[PDB]
């Protein structure tokens, strides 16, 4: 049972750190938005084009993370 | 114990991921790539997709096994 | 609420509220300063994200000391 | 025959006139009413609404409050009452200061001096009108009761 | 002769060509891929006819033939009910002890231990028990036989492959014309008289001469394969006048008219049969009887080639007055040339009529041995409460397609829906206040009651011990009810439904049915209904009404019915579409129905189910413990869920288990779903995008560019997961909860 | 050139979309187009109304609301004669659509270009560069 | 149960009588279609006597009911 | 306000301007692109945000770029 919830911890802190790294890294730019740099941390969108930017900013990244510490730490 | 022990970790999953999203502010806000060239800083954006990819097959290798014997079991 | 349902739909509630305030007699008497508008994209993120956290603090130290005090084991 | 028509003649405006919002009843109730009555003092149309509210705010908190089943039930429903009226008379006063930019005249509600002039009204009127009450509630038995004392 | 049948003949080839052509029915989608959006958009948007064609005439045919596959599906899917019931299934040892033996018709392979969930059923069987009702059906069919359920299994095998041939005849052989669709008199006519009134006819013959026999001789105490074949009622009519005498004089009593001889058998008892707890057939014999007189002579009001008759577009525009404008005008136009205002309507009276199946099935219980088989009133109960809320919101889904599409201006002009969008904003504001008045004071009702009970404060809370918020109105109806038989139905014996009052009906000692009565839990649960629909009707009429236009978006409707968004300006305009009123207010209509649900399976268990001890107590299941604790959120959460979840977490080992597996994988895909729910697209694409790296630097890319699923579709996978993982805890939940202890 | 304010108005029972207190101590917007008949349109804020066939009057509270009336009567009845005005509550009427009496897809002498980078967007310059200074980030 | 009669003249009279009162009456409502000797058709007369069974046999039920047979 | 601009990779498609609700934008002669016009952006303060002239964008990297900024009645979309 032990070993089971440790692999359950890794996935969590893996998981939590892919969603954290992605926005800390993604943070500047990407693909879907290049010059996310020049709109900031936390902006909602860059709207609906290019076929949709919900949760785009590095702020969303943290926010997704934050469930995912929830659920490590729970 | 128990509720000292709780208390401390999500002040610890709290910290950890404030960290992450400081660094993500940090490369938003602070980060020159023209003062940081060919840095560490700069070598881990250059490979940022390798270290998101990874973090990504980490994770779903750990969650799909994790879950696959924990259902297996069940 | 604030993490499932989006902007929008509160903005069309708030529209028909605004309405209702400046049609109704007796109330009418009394007027914002500042304009009601749904809450930002951002926001409301950051609204759903306190409350899901807080109800999972609360709910968690509730239990874990309330399972273990009752217990005491 | 239609009885719904475009609110002040004028088709784009938010509002639709009605038999609810436009017949000469609604017309008749809202002019008599204090807050719309015309030839009236902003203090007295103050009064004249506070006595109101203040009036009917000591029954609930009579009767069904913590203390109803004490014989200090009207005593704690009085306080409670009052305490009600100095808390929204603090909302009065600044949505007032906020609301209002200082203007010599006071003949309106919708002026700093007519609203600090209502807002007094309606502190007096209501704690006269929870007195008012009190006093009532005191003296006859039957409004202690819930109308059961016939019973 | 204006009403005609008009077909053309071979309008579409019979050809495999476009099955090899995936989005062939499309402009956009009949390119080929690019991205794996268009995959999505392909499911998406199939049966979105509509948005294929221009004509109506091909779109209607569509959707004929689309109905006859449909019902293709249902007679398989019978044919499959009844063949497992004739094959694996313990019918014949439950039909000898109806009270012992639980239902079971599937069994299980065993093949990874997973053999276990052929459970100790009864009648010398084993298999997994089923809460259909469908036992209790064949019973009240007169069944008595599993070689005659092999028979309405090739029935329904029969009618499977006529209805899939009649849809590909209908569709490519003789498709008809538009004018023969766009004749609602005649097809009113026929489906009142024809389909319903004949329906009833011929369901109240079967019942009168097989039902009804065979019902007799299983309560009178026969043994099944002692009782006389269907037939044999048919012909010995000595044997017929034996149970029922008034046989003796044939059909002369019905032409004269002398229908009070026919009382032996179409009765107006009401009430339960004491042997069965289930309804007195001669009572739905004579119901059905009474429903097929009116539905037929229903099906004559409309005109069709015959002068005689109403045309329905001058009912409606007599129908005006000086509130309404021009009234009802128009509205014909729009229910003969718009599929989604019919759909509109029919899914939100299809969804009314579950609903109203499930209280009425429950409380008057119309089959012999359902009453006392407790997983069974659960699950159809349940599930008609599902099946009725979800159809109520795709009334409010095609409302919303209908407004977006369908609707014009210039052929609605001051009628009834040009003055309902003409005062939305009223509508919509006078709603959103009663919700916010009824989530106060139902629901704060309880936050009351929970923080009265935590301090101390017994004496301060709505309870039947304290201040008492009697269901008054409610109480006396149920007084009305219990006192109308010989008083305001003076020709019934008993009562509509016990439930009302009056009696305790027992079968197999276990309670049948038994008086519901209504206290201060009774008030704060219906207020909390009353609320949970109010707010869902909101939802569901704020994106019916705002659908076209806002303040917020003045041109909704040239965005659609569905889109996401217009964008993060406005503030933000996230999830301004029908669709995602629709979307919304699903989950609102799951919460609704998941409160009606647990109300039923709380009150059900405390206070009407259990077993009739000696001396006519009755010990329920949960003992009495509504009253007192259905007041609080605390009681909810401890004596239902905590108390009753007992039965799915200690169902391992058992044949419940797979019912413990379901509970958990719900609780799984539930939360799987808040993934879809909480996130957006632009995350995924980018996370995407390194996946895409990884995958170009093995050269293994995809040619079909992979995406991040659209905004609206990760709302809709996220409620869909939502909604499946919800239903399926409740599913399992209630499913292993009644079948342990009920 | 000025708004004639007797122009009169389409056929409209009225709704409760209409314009509120702001329109009346902020802002009004008003569109008037020429019709050549007498023919029902959907309004912005609401149901349908009717316009009369010659030159129409419309008061909406939006920009928006009076581009999207703009593009409804453009699409659907053709109309190309629509002009759109900002009347403020002091009495001022400001003409907004089309500015300069052609449309702006269609390129006029005499339109100075607003906003125009010289540069694309990956030149812009990153946000530490323009930190603690006025410098702007397009270059 | 409500008391109903074998078959006499008198329910033959109620029928016959209802009958005629839906001719008369469907020769004067019926808006889509010499008293009676114009426009009258087939289904009008169908019409008519459909209803003057339905209207026959509720008066048959309920004199039945009351007593007045 | 809003503040957009439009970048020298313009093609001067006109579907911006089409595009746009508000009349943000318009079109002046540009000779950098084949079409001879570029967009032009003279009145963001009417710019609600909406960013569907992004969307009509047929360039990699939209030429018009919306960035959100400070809220006014206008740039609120409140008709209130
Ligand atoms: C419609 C309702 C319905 C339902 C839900 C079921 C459900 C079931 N049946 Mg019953 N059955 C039905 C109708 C139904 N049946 C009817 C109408 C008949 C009469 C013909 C039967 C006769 C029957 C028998 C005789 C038996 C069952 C059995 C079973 C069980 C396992 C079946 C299985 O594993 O097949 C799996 C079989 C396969 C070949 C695997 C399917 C894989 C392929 C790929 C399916 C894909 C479909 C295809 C892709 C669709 C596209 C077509 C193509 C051109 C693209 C399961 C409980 C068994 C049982 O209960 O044992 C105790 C059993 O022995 N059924
Ligand atoms: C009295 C004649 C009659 C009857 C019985 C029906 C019956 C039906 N029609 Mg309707 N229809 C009629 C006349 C009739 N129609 C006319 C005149 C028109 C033209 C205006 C239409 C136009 C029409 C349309 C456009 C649609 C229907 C649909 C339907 C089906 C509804 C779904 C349902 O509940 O089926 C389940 C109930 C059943 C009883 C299934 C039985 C199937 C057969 C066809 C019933 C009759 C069998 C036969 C007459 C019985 C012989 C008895 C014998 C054993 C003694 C149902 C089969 C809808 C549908 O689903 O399309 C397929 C649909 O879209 N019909
Ligand atoms: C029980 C709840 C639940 C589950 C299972 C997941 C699962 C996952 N999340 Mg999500 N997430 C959730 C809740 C959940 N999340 C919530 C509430 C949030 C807050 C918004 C998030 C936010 C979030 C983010 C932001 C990220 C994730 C990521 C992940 C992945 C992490 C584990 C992994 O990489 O491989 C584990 C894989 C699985 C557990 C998938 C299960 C395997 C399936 C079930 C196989 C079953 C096949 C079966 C036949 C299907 C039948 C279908 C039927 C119709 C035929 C995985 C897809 C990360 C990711 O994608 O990293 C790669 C990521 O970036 N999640
Ligand atoms: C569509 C449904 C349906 C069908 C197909 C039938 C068919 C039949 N009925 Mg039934 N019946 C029905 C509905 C139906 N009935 C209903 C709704 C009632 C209630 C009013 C009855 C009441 C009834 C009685 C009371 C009798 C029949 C009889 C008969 C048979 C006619 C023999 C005859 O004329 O002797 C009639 C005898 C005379 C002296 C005349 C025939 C098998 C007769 C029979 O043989 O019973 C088995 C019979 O006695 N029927
Ligand atoms: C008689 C009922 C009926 C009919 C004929 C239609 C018909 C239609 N609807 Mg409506 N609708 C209905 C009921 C109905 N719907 C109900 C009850 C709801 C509420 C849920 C809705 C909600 C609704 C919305 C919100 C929308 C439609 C749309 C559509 C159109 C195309 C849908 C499509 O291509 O999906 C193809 C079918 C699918 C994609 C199936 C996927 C659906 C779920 C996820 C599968 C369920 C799986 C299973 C039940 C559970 C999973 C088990 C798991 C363990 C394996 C079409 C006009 C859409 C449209 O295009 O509008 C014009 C649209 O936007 N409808
Ligand atoms: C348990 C969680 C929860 C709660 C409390 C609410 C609360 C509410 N929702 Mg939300 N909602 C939720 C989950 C929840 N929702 C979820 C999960 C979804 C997913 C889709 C939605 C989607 C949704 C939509 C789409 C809509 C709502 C609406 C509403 C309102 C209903 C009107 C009402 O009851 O007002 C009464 C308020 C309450 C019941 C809140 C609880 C307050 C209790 C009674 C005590 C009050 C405490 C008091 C203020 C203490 C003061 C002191 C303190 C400040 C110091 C209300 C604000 C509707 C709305 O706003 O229009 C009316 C609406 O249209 N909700
Ligand atoms: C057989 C084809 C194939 C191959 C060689 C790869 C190769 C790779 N994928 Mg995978 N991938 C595929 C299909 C494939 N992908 C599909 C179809 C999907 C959609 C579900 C994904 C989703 C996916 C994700 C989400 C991730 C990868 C990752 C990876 C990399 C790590 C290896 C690994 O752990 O795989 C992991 C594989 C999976 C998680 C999904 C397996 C999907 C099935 C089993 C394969 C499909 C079979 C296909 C239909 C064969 C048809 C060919 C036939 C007609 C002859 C590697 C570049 C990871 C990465 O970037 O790490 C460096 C990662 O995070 N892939
Ligand atoms: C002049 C002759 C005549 C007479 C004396 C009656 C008298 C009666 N009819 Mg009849 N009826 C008549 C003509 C007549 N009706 C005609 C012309 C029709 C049209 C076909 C009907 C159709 C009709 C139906 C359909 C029913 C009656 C019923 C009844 C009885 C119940 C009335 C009551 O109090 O329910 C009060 C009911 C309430 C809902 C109160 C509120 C009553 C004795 C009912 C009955 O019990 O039959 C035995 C019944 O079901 N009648
Ligand atoms: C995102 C981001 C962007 C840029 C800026 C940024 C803020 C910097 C960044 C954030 C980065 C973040 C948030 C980074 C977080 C980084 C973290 C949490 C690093 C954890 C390091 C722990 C180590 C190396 C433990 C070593 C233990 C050892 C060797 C034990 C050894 C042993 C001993 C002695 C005893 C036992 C035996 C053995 C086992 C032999
Ligand atoms: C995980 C996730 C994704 C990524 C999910 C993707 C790309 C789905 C791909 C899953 C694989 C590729 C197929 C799924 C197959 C399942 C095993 C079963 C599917 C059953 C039906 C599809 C047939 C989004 O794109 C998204 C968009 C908007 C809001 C939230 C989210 C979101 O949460
Ligand atoms: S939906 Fe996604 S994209 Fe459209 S606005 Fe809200 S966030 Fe930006
Ligand atoms: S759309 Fe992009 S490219 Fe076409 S004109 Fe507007 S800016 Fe220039
Ligand atoms: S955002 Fe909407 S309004 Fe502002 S410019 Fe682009 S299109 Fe015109």
């Amino acid at each position: 049972g032990d070993f089971l919830i440790h692999h359950a911890i890794a996935l969590a802190l893996h998981t939590t750190t892919l969603i954290l790294v992605k926005g800390a890294l993604d943070a500047r730019g990407s693909k879907l938005m290049p010059d996310k740099k020049d709109f900031g941390y936390a902006f909602p969108c860059d709207g609906p084009g290019r076929g949709g930017t919900c949760d785009i900013s590095a702020w969303d990244a943290f926010y997704l993370s934050m469930f995912w510490m929830l659920n490590t730490i729970g | 114990q128990s509720a000292l022990y709780t208390h401390h970790q999500y002040i610890a999953g709290f910290l950890m991921v404030g960290a992450f999203a400081h660094g993500a502010i940090f490369f938003v806000r602070d980060y020159d790539p023209e003062q940081n060239k060919n840095n560490v800083l700069a070598r881990i954006l250059d490979h940022k997709e390798a270290i998101i990819s990874h973090l990504s097959w980490v994770s779903l290798f750990l969650g799909f096994h994790t879950l696959g014997i924990y259902v297996h079991n069940d | 609420m604030f993490l499932i349902s989006w902007r929008g739909y509160w903005q069309e509630l708030i529209e028909t509220l605004v309405w209702a305030h400046e049609r109704t007699p007796l109330a009418n008497l009394v007027r914002w300063k500042d304009k009601p508008v749904a809450l930002s994209i951002v926001q409301a993120r950051l609204v759903g994200l306190i409350h899901f956290t807080a109800g999972y603090i609360f709910t968690y130290a509730a239990f874990v000391i309330a399972s273990t005090t009752g217990k005491f084991g | 025959s239609q009885f719904i028509k475009p609110y002040n003649d004028d088709p784009f405006v938010g509002n639709l006139a009605t038999p609810v919002s436009t017949s000469s009843f609604t017309k008749s109730l809202l002019s008599n009413l204090p807050a719309y009555r015309a030839g009236l003092s902003p203090l007295l149309r103050g009064v004249e609404i506070g006595l109101t509210h203040g009036y009917f705010l000591v029954g609930p908190f009579y009767k069904l409050g913590p203390l109803r089943n004490s014989d200090v039930a009207l005593l704690s429903g009085f306080f409670s009452a009052l305490g009600l009226i100095v808390i929204l008379v603090a909302c009065l006063t600044i949505y007032g200061v906020v609301s209002f930019e200082e203007t010599e005249a006071k003949d309106q509600l919708q002026t700093a001096k007519g609203w600090r002039q209502f807002t007094s009204g309606w502190l007096v009127g209501s704690v006269g009108g929870a007195s008012f009450a009190y006093i009532l509630i005191s003296n006859i038995p039957f409004l202690q009761t819930a109308g059961m004392s016939m019973l | 002769k204006k009403v005609s049948i008009t077909v053309d003949r071979d309008p579409v080839a019979t050809s495999f060509e476009k099955w090899a052509q995936p989005g062939h029915f499309s402009r956009t989608l009949a390119k080929g891929p690019k991205t794996t959006t268009w995959i999505w958009n392909l499911h998406a948007d199939v049966h979105d006819f509509d948005s294929h064609t221009n004509s109506l005439e091909d779109i209607s045919r569509k959707i004929f033939s689309a109905h006859f596959g449909q019902l293709s599906i249902i007679f398989l899917w019978l044919s499959g009910m009844y063949f497992h019931g004739a094959r694996f299934s313990n019918y014949s040892a439950w039909l000898s002890n109806p009270t012992a033996v639980k239902p079971s018709a599937q069994v299980v392979w065993p093949i990874v231990g997973q053999e276990v969930l052929n459970g100790d059923v009864g009648g010398g069987f084993q298999g997994v028990q089923v809460t259909s009702g469908f036992f209790q059906i064949w019973r009240s069919s007169g069944i008595t036989s599993e070689v005659e359920l092999y028979w309405c299994a090739l029935a329904g095998l029969i009618m499977s492959g006529l209805m899939i041939f009649a849809g590909w005849f209908h569709y490519h052989k003789a498709a008809p014309k538009l004018e023969w669709f766009q004749n609602a008199e005649s097809m009113l006519n026929h489906h009142l008289s024809g389909l319903l009134g004949l329906g009833c006819l011929s369901w109240a013959g079967h019942q009168i001469h097989v039902s009804l026999p065979v019902n007799k001789l299983l309560d009178a105490g026969v043994a099944p394969q002692e009782i006389p074949l269907p037939h044999e009622f048919l012909v010995n009519r000595d044997l017929m006048a034996q149970l029922y005498p008034s046989f003796s004089k044939g059909l002369v009593p019905f032409f004269t008219l002398n229908w009070s001889e026919y009382s032996d058998f179409l009765t107006f008892k009401g009430g339960l049969n004491p042997v069965t707890g289930g309804l007195w057939l001669s009572d739905t014999a004579h119901h059905h009887l009474a429903l097929a007189v009116l539905f037929i002579v229903a099906g004559h009001m409309y005109r069709t080639n015959w002068g005689i008759g109403h045309s329905m577009k001058e009912i409606l525009e007599a129908h005006k007055g000086p509130f309404t404008g021009e009234g009802h005008k128009g509205l014909y136009e729009i229910l003969t040339t718009s599929w989604h205002a019919q759909l509109a309507i029919n899914l939100a009276m299809l969804g009314s009529v579950s609903i109203i199946v499930a209280h009425h099935m429950y409380a008057m219980p119309p089959y012999p041995y359902i009453a006392t088989d407790y997983p069974t009133q659960l699950s159809i109960f349940t599930h008609h409460m599902w099946i009725g809320g979800f159809c109520v919101c795709g009334g409010a889904a095609h409302a919303g397609i209908f407004m977006v599409r369908d609707y014009n201006p210039a052929q609605n002009y001051n009628n009834l829906l040009d003055r309902v969008i003409r005062h939305r904003d009223a509508i919509i504001s006078h709603l959103n206040w009663i919700c916010i008045f009824l989530g106060f004071h139902s629901f704060g009702l309880y936050i009351h009651n929970d923080t009265m009970r935590a301090l101390g404060r017994t004496q301060d809370m709505f309870s039947d011990t304290a201040i008492q918020l009697k269901p008054v109105f409610a109480q006396w109806v149920q007084s009305i009810h219990t006192l109308a038989p010989g008083n305001t139905t003076p020709n019934a014996l008993a009562t509509a439904s016990y439930a009302f009052g009056g009696d305790v009906v027992a079968v197999g000692n276990k309670v049948a049915m038994m008086p519901i009565s209504l206290g201060t839990a009774d008030f704060m649960v219906h207020h909390i209904h009353a609320f949970t629909i109010h707010v869902t009707v909101l939802i569901l009429l704020k994106g019916v009404l705002f659908s076209r236009n806002s303040r917020l978006i003045p041109d909704k409707a040239n965005l659609g019915f569905r889109f996401p968004c217009d964008g993060p300006g406005r503030g933000g305009t996230c999830q301004s579409s029908a669709w995602d009123s629709v979307f919304l207010g699903l989950f609102w209509m799951y919460n609704c129905i998941s409160v009606v649900i647990f109300h039923f399976s709380w009150k059900m268990q405390s206070d009407v189910w259990g077993t009739v001890q000696s001396d006519g107590t009755v010990t329920h299941i949960t003992g009495g413990n509504f009253a007192q604790s259905a007041i609080t959120i605390n009681g909810w959460l401890r004596d239902f869920l905590w108390a009753q979840a007992s039965q799915v977490i200690q169902s391992y080992g058992s044949a419940l288990s797979a019912y413990g597996l379901i509970f958990l994988g719900a609780h799984f895909i539930w939360a799987f779903s808040l993934m879809f729910l909480f996130s957006g697209r632009g995350y995924w694409q980018e996370l995407i995008e390194s996946i895409v790296w990884a995958h170009n630097k093995l050269n293994v890319a995809p040619a079909i560019q992979p995406r991040a699923l659209s905004i609206t579709q990760g709302r809709a996978v996220g409620l869909a997961h939502y909604l499946l993982g919800g239903i399926g805890t409740t599913w399992a939940f209630f499913l292993a909860r009644i079948i342990s202890v009920g | 050139e000025t708004l004639n304010l007797q122009i009169p108005s389409p056929t409209f029972e009225g709704s409760t979309g209409g314009w509120l207190r702001a329109a009346e101590v902020e802002e009004k917007y008003a569109i008037t187009w020429t019709s050549p008949k007498e023919q029902v349109f959907e309004m912005p804020t609401g149901g349908a109304a009717i316009m009369r066939q010659g030159e129409n009057l419309l008061y909406l509270a939006r920009k928006e609301q009076c581009l999207a009336l703009a593009t409804q009567v453009k699409n659907s009845f053709k109309i190309t004669d629509y002009k759109v005005y900002r009347i403020f509550p002091s009495g001022e009427v400001q003409y907004l659509h089309p500015k300069d009496g052609v449309f702006p897809e269609k390129v006029n002498a005499g339109r100075v270009g607003v906003g125009n980078v010289s540069h694309s967007i990956g030149k812009n310059l990153n946000p530490a560069q323009i930190k603690f200074t006025s410098k702007s980030f397009n270059g | 149960v409500p008391q109903t009669v074998a078959w006499s003249a008198k329910t033959g009279a109620v029928m016959v009588l209802s009958n005629i009162l839906c001719i008369v009456a469907g020769r004067y409502v019926i808006q889509v279609k010499s008293g009676s000797f114009a426009g009258f058709g087939l289904p009008e007369l169908l019409a008519s006597t459909s209803l003057g069974h339905i209207v026959g046999s509720g008066a048959i039920l309920g004199l039945s009911y009351v007593g007045v047979l | 306000s809003h503040s957009v601009k439009v970048y020298d990779t313009c093609i001067g498609c006109t579907q911006c301007v089409r595009a746009c609700p508000c009349d943000v934008l318009e079109m002046v002669s540009w000779d950098g692109c084949k079409a001879g016009q570029i967009a032009s952006a003279p009145r963001t303060e009417d710019c609600i945000g909406c960013k569907r002239c992004e969307t009509a964008c047929p360039t990699d990297f939209l030429s018009v770029r919306v960035y959100l900024g400070g809220e006014t009645t206008r740039s609120m979309g409140l008709a209130y």
